[PDB]
C-alpha cells in the first residue's frame, strides 16, 4: 500500500520517518512517540515529557493540529511534507461568568483590546510631524512654483536643518530601541524640505533645472543614508530609483532640449530594462556591507535562538533580508515610474495615439510575466498593481480632457470588466492550475510583448 | 572548508558563491536521485553525475546547493554548512547498503578529485538516455562523462555532457 | 446523597470514541505495577 | 516477510521480543521487503520554533490571498 516518507520534528531534533499514508493518526502515535523518545536518548538529548494534563499531538509546520480520527491521505499529508509532535496542554477549565452588564463589557475589553501606550504615541506623534513638514515643504513649492520669491528658499531650509539635527539626536541618543524608527521617519521626512530648499535657490521661473537639483540632491541623501544607516532601506531605494529617473530627465532637458515624448518612451525603455536586471542588481546590493541593524523578521528570529556556526546563518539571514527588501523598494520605484510614463504618453488628442495603448498593453503582460514569476507575496502584489494602475492612469488621460460620450463609455467599461477578468483567472481557474505547456505559451506570449518595444521606442523617438 | 556535524560524518564542503560538496559511490545504479533534489525542507541546486577513467574507474556525484533559496530551511538549522552536510549524509546513507557503498568527500579529497578531473571534446547530446554506456567506448587516455538534473519545474529535466583527453 | 426529587440538568457526559478508548488501552496494557 | 516499527525501522530477527524492548500494546507492521537495509540514519538538529515560526511569513503567494486582491 501508499507510504508517506515525511520528516518529523521534535524536541528541536527533526528525523525522517516512513509512514503508513492511510493508518489514522490515532494508530500510529503513540509508537512515534516511542520512536522519538528512543532516538532522542540514544542522542543522549532529554526526551519528550508530558507536562500535566495534556495530549500528545501532531501539527503541521504552520501549526494546525492533525485529525485524530483522520489518516493521513484524507488530510492531505503527502510524502515530503514535514510534521510538528507536541504535547498539548489541556484546554478546559471554569467559564467564568461576571454577571453585571458594565463590569463584563469593561473587563472584556480591557482583557481583549490593545490600549494607547506611550510607545505608540511617539510613533503617532513623529507620524504626524512627519506629515506636517511635507504639506510644508510641497507647499513652498507650490509657492515657488507660483510665485519667483527668493524667500521660500531660507525657510525650507531652516526646517529642514532643524528636523534633520533632531533626527540626528534622536538616533544617536536613543538608538538602544526598535522605537529609533521615530528617527528613521523625522529623517525621511526632513530630506524633503532640504531637497526643495537646494531647488528653490535655482533663479528664474521654475522648470527642468529646479527639478534636477532637487531630485539629484534627494537621491544622493538618500544614497548617503543607506550607507550611514542601512535601516529602512525599501523605500529609500524606491525614492533613489524615483531620483536616478527624474535627474536623467532633467539632464536630458539641459543639455539637449529633447521632446517629452521621446524622453518618456526612453524612461519606458529603461524601466523594462531594469525589471529584467532587477533581480541581479538586488543581489549585488544585497551584499554592501552596510550596517547591521536588523529588521523585524531577523529580530524575531534572533530573540528565539542564541561561514560556520551561528555568525554564518545570521549574515545568511540579514543578507536575505536586505535582498527582498532592495528587490521590493526597486520594484515599487519602477512601478511608479511605468505608470508615470504610460500616463505622460497616451494624450488622446495626438495623431500618434494609438501607438502607446500597444505600448501599454505590452508592458501590462509582461509585468503580469514577472507577477506570476516572483516569489514575494507583496512583489506580485506590486507588480499585479503597478499593471492595473497603466490601465487606470492611461483610461482616465483619455477621459477626462477628452469630452466625448464614447470614450467615456470604452473607458469605464473596461475600467470595470478587466479587473474582473483579472480576478476570473484565480476566482473560478481551479487553484489557477493551468498545464505547464500551457503556462510556458504565456510566457512565450507575454515575451513577444517584449521585442515589439523596442522599434516603437525608436518609432516614437523618432 | 570542512565540518563534523551532530551526525555520523565528516564533509568537506567548498564554497565561492554557493555551497559545492561530492560524494563518492562504487553494474549500472538506480536513476532516481533527482527526488533528492527536493528534500524534506531544502532544495538544492542541481545534482550533477560524474564519472571519470580510462582502469581508474571512478564515479561521483557533486551536488550545488544556494544558501538564499534555502534561507527558509537554513534559519532553522545551526548552520548552513551543517545543513548542507546533513542532506549529503542523507544522501549517502540512501545510496549506501547495496553493492555500492557512499561516503562524503573530505575537501582535501575533494581536491584529490578535481586534480583527478583535470589529469592535465563532442557535443552535449539532446537524447542521453542510451548513450551512456557505449559513450564510454571510443578511444582516449581520459574520459570525462557526466549528466546534470536541474529543476525546470516541479519535475527534474536531464542534460549530459563528455569530453576526451 | 440525593438532595430533592425533581429531575434536574446534572452533566454533560464526557463521551470518548472508540479509538481514543483503544489507544488508552495499548498505553494501560504497557504496565503491570 | 520482516516485522517494522511504525518509523520503519525493521526487527533484528535473530532477537527475541524482550531484547529488542517490544512490550504489551505495540504495534508491529508486517511487511514484505526486497531487501534487510532500509535505515535512515540521519538527525538534524533543527530549532523547531523557528522551524514552524518562518515557514508561514515567507510563503509564496496562497490563491486565497490573491482572490482577495482581485477583489480589492
Amino acid at each position: 500500500p501508499q507510504a508517506a516518507v515525511v520528516a518529523i520534528m521534535a524536541a528541536d531534533v527533526q528525523i525522517a520517518v516512513v509512514l503508513d499514508a492511510h493508518a489514522p493518526i490515532s494508530v500510529m502515535i503513540d509508537p512515534l512517540l516511542k520512536v522519538v523518545n528512543t532516538r532522542l536518548r540514544e542522542l543522549g538529548v532529554a526526551p519528550l515529557e508530558a507536562k500535566g494534563r495534556g495530549r500528545w499531538m501532531l501539527c503541521l509546520v504552520d501549526g494546525t493540529p492533525l485529525r485524530p480520527n483522520l489518516s493521513l491521505t484524507e488530510q492531505e499529508v503527502y510524502d515530503g511534507d514535514r510534521l510538528w509532535l507536541k504535547f498539548l496542554e489541556d484546554t478546559e477549565h471554569r467559564s467564568e461568568v461576571i454577571e453585571h452588564i458594565s463590569t463584563a463589557v469593561a473587563t472584556n475589553l480591557s482583557k481583549r483590546f490593545a490600549p494607547i501606550d506611550p510607545v505608540v504615541a511617539v510613533q503617532v506623534g513623529a507620524t504626524m510631524v512627519a506629515v506636517g513638514v511635507l504639506l510644508g515643504s510641497a507647499l513652498l513649492g507650490w509657492w515657488r512654483w507660483q510665485h519667483e520669491s527668493w524667500l521660500p528658499a531660507p525657510f525650507a531650509a531652516v526646517i529642514a536643518v532643524l528636523v534633520l539635527t533632531v533626527a540626528t539626536m534622536i538616533l544617536a541618543r536613543s538608538k538602544t530601541v526598535p522605537d529609533r524608527r521615530v528617527g528613521d521617519i523625522l529623517l525621511l521626512s526632513g530630506l524633503v524640505p532640504l531637497a526643495v530648499a537646494i531647488a528653490a535657490t535655482a533663479p528664474g521661473p521654475v522648470g527642468a533645472p529646479h527639478a534636477v537639483l532637487g531630485f539629484g540632491v534627494f537621491g544622493v541623501a538618500a544614497m548617503l543614508v543607506m550607507r550611514f544607516t542601512g535601516r529602512r532601506l525599501g523605500v529609500y531605494t524606491a525614492l533613489v530609483t524615483l531620483c536616478a529617473a527624474a535627474t536623467a530627465a532633467g539632464l536630458a532637458r539641459m543639455v539637449l532640449l529633447t521632446s517629452a515624448v521621446t524622453l518618456l518612451t526612453c524612461v519606458l525603455l529603461a524601466c523594462v530594462l531594469m525589471y529584467h536586471g532587477a533581480p541581479a542588481l538586488s543581489r549585488w546590493l544585497s551584499g554592501i556591507r552596510l550596517p547591521v541593524f536588523p529588521s523585524a523578521t531577523s529580530r524575531w528570529v534572533f530573540e528565539a535562538r542564541p561561514l560556520e556556526g551561528p555568525a554564518s546563518v545570521r549574515d545568511v539571514l540579514l543578507r536575505a533580508e536586505r535582498a527582498r527588501s532592495f528587490l521590493t523598494g526597486l520594484l515599487v520605484g519602477l512601478g511608479v515610474l511605468t505608470v508615470v510614463c504610460l500616463a505622460g504618453l497616451c494624450d488622446p488628442h495626438a495623431g500618434r495615439r494609438w501607438l502607446p495603448l500597444l505600448l501599454a498593453a505590452f508592458t501590462f503582460g509582461f509585468l503580469i510575466l514577472r507577477g506570476r514569476s516572483y516569489v514575494d507575496r507583496w512583489q506580485a502584489i506590486t507588480l499585479a498593481a503597478t499593471a492595473v494602475l497603466i490601465i487606470a492612469a492611461v483610461a482616465v488621460r483619455y477621459v477626462l480632457v477628452s469630452g466625448s460620450p464614447a470614450v467615456l463609455s470604452a473607458g469605464v467599461a473596461v475600467l470595470v470588466l478587466l479587473p474582473a477578468a483579472g480576478l476570473t483567472a484565480a476566482a473560478v481557474v481551479p487553484n489557477t492550475i493551468y498545464s505547464p505547456l500551457f503556462r510556458k505559451i504565456v510566457e512565450w506570449i507575454e515575451y513577444l510583448c517584449l521585442m515589439p518595444i523596442f522599434p516603437l521606442a525608436l518609432w516614437l523617438m523618432n | 572548508d570542512h565540518q563534523r556535524r551532530f551526525g555520523h560524518d565528516v564533509v568537506g564542503i567548498r564554497e565561492y558563491q554557493g555551497q559545492l560538496v561530492a560524494v563518492v559511490t562504487v553494474w549500472l545504479p538506480v536513476e532516481a536521485v533527482a527526488a533528492r533534489l527536493r528534500q524534506f525542507d531544502v532544495r538544492l541546486d542541481a545534482i550533477d553525475i560524474v564519472s571519470v577513467g580510462t582502469d581508474e574507474h571512478h564515479t561521483w556525484l557533486v551536488l550545488r546547493m544556494d544558501p538564499q533559496r534555502n534561507v527558509a530551511a537554513v534559519a532553522a538549522r545551526d548552520s548552513v554548512a551543517a545543513t548542507l552536510a546533513a542532506a549529503t549524509e542523507r544522501l549517502a546513507h540512501d545510496l549506501n547498503g547495496r553493492r555500492w557503498t557512499a561516503r562524503p568527500l573530505t575537501s582535501s579529497e575533494i581536491d584529490d578529485m578535481d586534480a583527478t578531473v583535470l589529469a592535465g571534446w563532442v557535443s552535449p547530446r539532446d537524447i542521453t538516455s542510451e548513450t551512456l554506456e557505449r559513450l564510454w567506448l571510443p578511444d582516449t587516455e581520459a574520459t570525462a562523462v557526466t549528466v546534470r538534473l536541474r529543476p525546470r519545474h516541479g519535475g527534474v529535466e536531464v542534460s549530459a555532457w563528455v569530453r576526451y583527453h | 446523597m440525593v438532595i430533592d426529587d425533581n429531575a434536574w440538568f446534572f452533566a454533560l457526559a464526557d463521551q470518548m470514541s472508540e479509538a481514543d478508548a483503544e489507544q488508552f488501552a495499548h498505553q494501560m496494557a504497557h504496565w503491570r505495577l
